[PDB]
């Protein structure tokens, strides 16, 4: 079973440095190499350069000619790869490959990826607003009704409504980096008209690098 | 370069790429927070664990993949790759018919108008397809600049898509003007659905 | 003028030997600029084997009394357009290298440069009509990073960043 563990996520001041790793299992470790691909958020596979975890030697990209530094470690079969002078625009995925010849481009095993944010924010509870339903959020016969979860850092935040009891009709929309360099999302749920004024919602916002747990009880009108 | 395609359709994506002697061209499928698996190498040899569904062809400098009957397993992103070169991913999303959004908008909490910032959200819920336009109105002048959208990933069962728009302002702002709306538009409504509230009330 | 390697330990000038070929490494990443990047091979010992160029001198990156060419710069790769295999470069006319003793391993400055001329115009015929430029090695373990190579038992280090300094139009 060849399989490719990499570091969890990691969160870095701007123009600071990130090491990744990546735990190689099932192989000679030394035999095959082991390519970087990072990964915008909605963009394309972008090819960083391989590392030759025999001889040491590397071949990175002309893009990242200077940036990146590639390293493995026999010792433990972990590759590592060090990006240093970091910008906001290299927030992205970074994924480790193996490819299924000993040194080709097809590659046919890869990491579960490294999510790294580059941001001058600091860690920050979240500010909970209800959505109130009312007139104007009843378009037919169902009304919605949601949580606005703003000015949040870092990621990630869960939301429930009715601590689990509520799930039909639940939308929680994915976060938005604000211009103030706070995370911010908004979680909605869809219920008929008529249990407004018969039903109480309560949704349950959950942070965890903050540690900072609300609750607030959406009412009509 | 969005596919739109239904259950049991053929798709044939086609790749632009370099004239090769060994036909060096490698296909990839990703699926939404999962790393990409290999579905086929050279070209035209696919791989041990993939459906035979899955083919390909390249001679010269057109290369093709190609999947006889899409099954609800296939529809994700597909990437071509030459050696250390990747293309464009090609989104395969689920077809079916045009459902109109439902239109909600939320007035900011009392709670927010606190801290010197409005929050004015404006939802549309379970709508096909994706192409939705979204128009902020205050004191009817048009704005722009002043929100941000939120697309879901498109659902499980109903195969709609939901998107969230909040128009973000100042309380200075927000309490120098009367009327807010949000305008929207889509190819299941027959004309614009408008919802506006009064500041206040 | 002469080129004056750093080597560690001082090889004796009995262990000078004939430069008969090279192994490069393409660097990732298609410029689109007519430019053309080459360093130090950063593979292993696989990519020397496949040469069979490299005579029974253990070496790395330059081969020491290996086999020449006939009449003409001959280069070879298993695939061209990879940039993870390495290029094999055999030389028609051999380089001489007298390693002084103390240290320092000497290299004729004009015959060194009049040869990688001939190898970036072979390296054209492959990719055009292009600006090749070599570049130190990218990194690795002290036997790969660096010229190494064995004399009767005993492993040697030779620094060979001034071999590959140069722009060719
Ligand atoms: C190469 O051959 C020469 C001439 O026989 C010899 O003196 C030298 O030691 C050889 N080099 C090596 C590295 O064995
Ligand atoms: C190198 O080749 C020359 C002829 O070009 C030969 O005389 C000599 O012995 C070889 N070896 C050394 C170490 O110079």
């Amino acid at each position: 079973q060849v399989q490719l563990v990499q570091s969890g996520a990691e969160v870095r001041k701007p123009g600071a440095s990130v090491k990744v790793s990546c735990k190689a299992s099932g192989y000679t470790f030394t035999d095959y190499y082991i390519h970087w691909v990072r990964q915008a958020p909605g963009q394309g596979l972008e090819w960083m350069g391989w590392i030759n975890p025999n001889s040491g030697g590397t071949n990175y990209a002309q893009k990242f000619q200077g940036w990146v530094t590639m390293t493995r470690d026999t010792s433990i079969s972990t590759a590592h790869m060090e990006l240093r002078r970091l910008r906001s625009d290299d927030r992205a995925v970074y994924y480790c490959a193996r490819g299924v010849v000993h040194s080709g481009f097809e590659f046919g095993y890869w990491g579960q990826g490294t999510l790294v944010t580059v941001s001058s924010a600091s860690t920050k509870g979240p500010s909970v607003f209800p959505l109130a339903p009312s007139s104007k959020s009843t378009s037919g016969g169902t009304a919605a009704l949601g949580c606005l979860v703003k000015d949040y850092f870092p990621e990630p935040v869960t939301v429930s409504w009715n601590s689990g009891a509520l799930t039909s009709g639940v939308h929680t929309f994915p976060a938005v980096l604000q211009s103030s360099g706070l995370y911010s999302l908004s979680s909605v749920v869809t219920v008929p008209s008529s249990s407004l004024g018969t039903q109480t919602y309560i949704c349950n916002v959950n942070h965890k690098p903050s540690n900072t747990k609300v609750d607030k009880k959406v009412e009509p009108k | 370069s969005t596919l739109s395609a239904s259950v049991g359709d053929r798709v044939t994506i086609t790749c632009r790429a370099s004239q090769s002697i060994s036909n060096w061209l490698a296909w990839y499928q990703q699926k939404p927070g999962k790393a990409p698996k290999l579905l086929i190498y050279k070209a035209s040899s696919l791989e041990s664990g993939v459906p035979s569904r899955f083919s390909g062809s390249g001679s010269g400098t057109e290369f093709t993949l190609t999947i006889s009957s899409l099954q609800p397993d296939d529809f994700a992103t597909y990437y071509c790759q030459q050696y250390e070169t990747f293309g464009q991913g090609t989104k395969v999303e689920i077809k079916r018919t045009v459902a109109a959004p439902s239109v909600f908008i939320f007035p900011p909490s009392d709670e927010q108008l606190k801290s010197g910032t409005a929050s004015v959200v404006c939802l549309l819920n379970n709508f096909y397809p994706r192409e939705a336009k979204v128009q902020w109105k205050v004191d009817n002048a048009l704005q722009s600049g002043n929100s941000q959208e939120s697309v879901t990933e498109q659902d499980s069962k109903d195969s709609t898509y939901s998107l969230s728009s909040t128009l973000t302002l100042s309380k200075a702002d927000y309490e120098k003007h009367k009327v807010y709306a949000c305008e929207v538009t889509h190819q299941g409504l027959s004309s614009p659905v408008t919802k506006s509230f009064n500041r206040g009330e | 003028d002469t080129i004056t390697l750093p080597c560690r330990p001082a090889p004796p000038p009995h262990c000078s030997s004939n430069i008969t070929g090279l192994i490069l490494t393409r660097q990732g990443g298609y410029s689109n600029a007519n430019t053309v990047i080459f360093r130090p091979s950063g593979g292993d010992w696989r990519d020397i084997a496949r040469c069979q160029i490299a005579g029974t001198v253990v070496s790395t990156q330059l081969f020491l009394n290996g086999s020449l060419a006939e009449e003409e710069v001959v280069i070879r790769s298993e695939d061209w357009r990879d940039n993870a295999k390495s290029i094999c470069v055999q030389l028609a006319t051999s380089v001489e290298i007298a390693c002084t003793g103390a240290g320092h391993c000497a290299i004729s400055r004009a015959k060194w440069a009049n040869t990688l001329k001939q190898i970036a115009s072979k390296l054209r015929e492959q990719y055009g009509a292009k600006t090749i430029i070599f570049k130190p090695s990218s990194g690795g373990d002290p036997e790969f990073v660096n010229h190494s190579f064995n004399c009767g038992g005993e492993f040697f280090y030779c620094a060979s960043t001034q071999l590959f300094a140069s722009t060719w139009f």
